[PDB]
């Protein structure tokens, strides 16, 4: 309705803000959201998926994967494991792999040039070390005059019972803008933050764990490398959900008095807006009902006989067009529920909530 | 701003930023998915906790906070304390089983990533099941639902990549839906293919006679037990329901609805009827020997339609006795003072 009764009340872009979050996913930082964009949290401002995504998972997600098998697979490896690669880290082989972002790095897979300091993946492949303590002897002929395999015998990501369970592919060099700890200790002020030397590990696993200002914790049982990304519980929501929240947390009286001041004192502009914004807050607050109801989570269903299903001629049935719309809603909503339970990749949830929204319209 | 585009852009965007590497990336996540399962199981084993419970708690800590448990499936599980306590015993698991915990989580996460990267796959498929009767958005969504199903049974031990695998699972979910929701009236799948068959048959039958084939042709052409009565019945179900609200006659304000009459409602005359019938019948019910008059009056007009089982304790001979002597004494003094004669029906 031209004066969006909800946009008027909730001082949000009267006509554009809503449209943006309501039907799509242009989140509005509902409560807190510590971490910055360059400025403090947007208490009631909106952001885009890109900037949003660039908040939760850390400042950068780069996955420059090298070509060939030796070239770039050697420049990075020598400076990826533990070696805190600074901004603009110039890897040196194909072209110039540009690690233009923060803290530490984690390389993915290796081919078959030289194996050293890696994980226990190939450990089983070449018995000697997994079988006995021969990894030291692994060093061919120089040993007579943690990992350090032979000069070069293996090739791809496999299980060596027999060369059956294999996987011959690339070598990703994904830079993860996150701070890596390996030997965190215990200080009992607050609840044990992080981890211990090697034994005790109180941290939640590789997913969502809140320590200090940094808020995500991945785990690598290789070295005691407790990966701690930094963003926090930035309450980000879109669609009627977000708005429902906002409308409930509102002491109309306050905004009634606030506007009272805003109305009479400042110049025409903002005070004019305030008057048109006071009318509704007044109506509601008056004999009127309480405004948390503009939200719909429970759709009444119009009577049956009023939306007949009748027999016409032979096999021809005739019904109110309303019934089709109802199924539209019913199905989506059902698909929704299934979709949340069965697991839920963001894209698909929203994409449906969108449809669901349109359906309700 | 007109849906379609936005969501297309939406995942084509995340796909465009993260497609899955033909092998490496696909195999990777996969291996992490299965071990998650193996983990949750072994967890369930060591904790005596339900795998469904192990699966939901790990999901929480990875996918969302109390927000996702509370609003979706109602608060059966304590938004905080419950899931927390659960996560606790997970920590208590020593260096051995703890390992699985960390595995379950990471696997679950791996799962998601696999799903995201293969959304375009759905779109391409679903893009061909367009004109079936479902919204393209609905078609992809269901197809998507199928993709996830595919993520439940894929065995990476069996070399063949996910691509071909999801194809089937999706298409299955798609067709299912198509036959399930695309109608104002649910009809079993069997009857669906049947109609197709008939339809297809009519086409070939529309190929030479130059006559829209009589229900004889169709019965013949289709096969075994096909008959005129059959075909006529099928096509009558095929036809989609028309709008109770439709332009009528000389296309004006006239709406189809006002044209359909009523039958339940007793139009005034029937109301009048019920009055006299009830009043008069009640006047005759009071002038009668209760026993076998009320038995049949109640057995016939009060419950359902059993001579022996009609009278309480007195057997059939006393039933037939008063039933046929009272009903006749009843019918004839009513023959005298003619009140019911004029068939109220
Ligand atoms: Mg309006
Ligand atoms: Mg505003
Ligand atoms: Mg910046
Ligand atoms: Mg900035
Ligand atoms: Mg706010
Ligand atoms: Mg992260
Ligand atoms: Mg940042
Ligand atoms: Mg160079
Ligand atoms: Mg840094
Ligand atoms: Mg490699
Ligand atoms: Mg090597
Ligand atoms: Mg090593
Ligand atoms: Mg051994
Ligand atoms: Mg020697
Ligand atoms: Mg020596
Ligand atoms: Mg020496
Ligand atoms: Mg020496
Ligand atoms: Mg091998
Ligand atoms: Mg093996
Ligand atoms: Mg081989
Ligand atoms: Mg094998
Ligand atoms: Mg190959
Ligand atoms: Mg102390
Ligand atoms: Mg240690
Ligand atoms: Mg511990
Ligand atoms: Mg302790
Ligand atoms: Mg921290
Ligand atoms: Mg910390
Ligand atoms: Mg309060
Ligand atoms: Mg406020
Ligand atoms: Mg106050
Ligand atoms: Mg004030
Ligand atoms: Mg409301
Ligand atoms: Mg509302
Ligand atoms: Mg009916
Ligand atoms: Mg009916
Ligand atoms: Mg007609
Ligand atoms: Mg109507
Ligand atoms: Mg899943
Ligand atoms: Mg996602
Ligand atoms: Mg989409
Ligand atoms: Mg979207
Ligand atoms: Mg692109
Ligand atoms: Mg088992
Ligand atoms: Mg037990
Ligand atoms: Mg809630
Ligand atoms: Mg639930
Ligand atoms: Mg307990
Ligand atoms: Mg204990
Ligand atoms: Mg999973
Ligand atoms: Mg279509
Ligand atoms: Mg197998
Ligand atoms: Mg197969
Ligand atoms: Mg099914
Ligand atoms: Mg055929
Ligand atoms: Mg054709
Ligand atoms: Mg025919
Ligand atoms: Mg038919
Ligand atoms: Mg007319
Ligand atoms: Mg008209
Ligand atoms: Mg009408
Ligand atoms: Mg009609
Ligand atoms: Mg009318
Ligand atoms: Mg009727
Ligand atoms: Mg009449
Ligand atoms: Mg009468
Ligand atoms: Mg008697
Ligand atoms: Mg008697
Ligand atoms: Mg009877
Ligand atoms: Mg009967
Ligand atoms: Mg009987
Ligand atoms: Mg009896
Ligand atoms: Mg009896
Ligand atoms: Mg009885
Ligand atoms: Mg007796
Ligand atoms: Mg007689
Ligand atoms: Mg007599
Ligand atoms: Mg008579
Ligand atoms: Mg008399």
């Amino acid at each position: 309705d031209v004066p969006s009764k909800i946009g008027t009340l909730l001082d949000l872009s009267a006509t554009e803000l809503e449209q943006v979050l309501y039907f799509s996913k242009y989140i509005v930082l509902d409560p807190k959201g510590a971490i910055l964009n360059g400025v403090p949290v947007e208490k009631r401002q909106l952001l885009t998926d890109e900037e949003y995504r660039e908040l939760r998972y850390g400042k950068q997600e780069t996955y420059p994967l090298p070509p060939g098998v030796d070239a770039l697979v050697k420049d990075g490896e020598e400076v990826v494991k533990g070696q805190e690669l600074a901004p603009g880290v110039v890897s040196r082989l194909d072209g110039v792999a540009l690690y233009r972002f923060p803290r530490r790095v984690r390389v993915e897979y290796v081919k078959k040039e030289r194996a050293g300091l890696r994980l226990p993946l190939a450990a089983w492949v070449e018995k000697e070390a997994y079988k006995p303590g021969e990894i030291l002897a692994e060093l061919p002929e120089p040993y007579l005059f943690g990992d350090k395999i032979v000069a070069a015998i293996d090739p791809e990501e496999e299980v060596i019972a027999e060369a059956e369970g294999v996987v011959h592919l690339h070598e990703p060099a994904s830079i993860l803008v996150v701070k890596a700890r390996v030997y965190p200790f215990e200080d009992d002020v607050e609840v044990s933050t992080g981890d211990r030397v090697a034994p005790g590990d109180v941290l939640a696993d590789g997913g969502k764990v809140k320590s200090d200002v940094y808020g995500r914790v991945e785990v690598d049982l290789v070295r005691n490398v407790v990966r701690v990304v930094e963003s926090y519980d930035i309450d980000a929501r879109m669609g009627a959900e977000a708005i429902q929240q906002l409308l409930k947390e509102l002491d109309l009286e306050a905004l009634e008095k606030e506007l009272l001041e805003e109305m009479k004192h400042p110049s025409r502009a903002r005070r004019a807006k305030a008057r048109k914004r006071l009318e509704v807050v007044r109506a509601f607050l008056d004999s009127g009902n309480r405004p948390e109801w503009m939200i719909l989570e429970a759709v009444p269903v119009l009577p049956p006989d009023l939306r007949p299903m009748v027999q016409v001629d032979g096999g021809r049935f005739a019904t109110s067009d309303l019934n089709d719309l109802y199924r539209r809603l019913i199905n989506r909503n059902n698909r929704l529920k299934k979709l949340l339970a069965q697991g839920a990749p963001e894209i698909i949830i929203r994409n449906e909530k969108r449809m669901l929204q349109e359906a309700v319209d | 701003k007109i849906s379609t585009s936005d969501p297309v852009r939406q995942y084509l965007h995340e796909i465009g930023q993260v497609p899955l590497l033909t092998l490496e990336e696909e195999v990777e996540l996969a291996r992490k998915v299965e071990e998650g399962m193996e983990a949750i199981k072994k967890l369930s084993e060591i904790t005596g906790l339900d795998p469904d419970l192990i699966r939901e708690v790990v999901r929480a800590k990875i996918l969302g906070s109390a927000r996702v448990r509370h609003i979706p499936g109602l608060k059966e599980t304590l938004d905080p304390k419950t899931v927390e306590e659960i996560d606790q015993k997970l920590k208590s698991l020593p260096k051995e089983h703890k390992r699985y915990l960390h595995i379950a989580r990471e696997g679950e996460a791996a799962r998601q990533h696999l799903i995201e990267a293969n959304l375009r796959l759905v779109v391409s498929i679903a893009k061909k099941y367009t004109g079936r009767g479902l919204s393209f958005l609905d078609l992809i969504q269901e197809g998507n639902q199928g993709l996830i199903r595919a993520v439940e049974k894929f065995e990476y031990k069996r070399r063949f990549k996910f691509s071909t695998y999801a194809t089937w699972w999706i298409r299955q979910a798609i067709n299912r839906a198509i036959a399930d929701q695309a109608r104002t009236i649910r009809i079993p799948v069997h009857m669906v293919e049947t109609i197709n068959k008939l339809s297809r048959t009519a086409r070939q039958l529309q190929q030479e006679l130059g006559r829209e084939p009589t229900y004889e042709e169709i019965a013949e052409a289709m096969g075994p037990g096909w008959d005129a009565k059959r075909v006529e019945e099928t096509l009558k179900i095929a036809q989609e329901p028309v709008s109770l609200e439709t332009p009528i006659g000389d296309e004006k304000d006239s709406f189809y609805g006002d044209f359909i009459p009523d039958e339940h409602l007793p139009s005034p005359v029937d109301a009048a009827t019920q009055s006299l019938l009830s009043e008069e019948l009640e006047k005759a019910l009071s002038k009668l020997s209760e026993r076998e008059a009320m038995v049949l009056k109640l057995r016939k007009g009060l419950i359902d339609g059993e001579e022996v089982g009609a009278f309480f304790g007195v057997t059939r001979e006393r039933i037939r006795q008063i039933e046929n002597k009272a009903l006749r004494k009843l019918k004839y003094h009513e023959s005298r003072t003619r009140k019911l004669r004029d068939f109220l029906d």
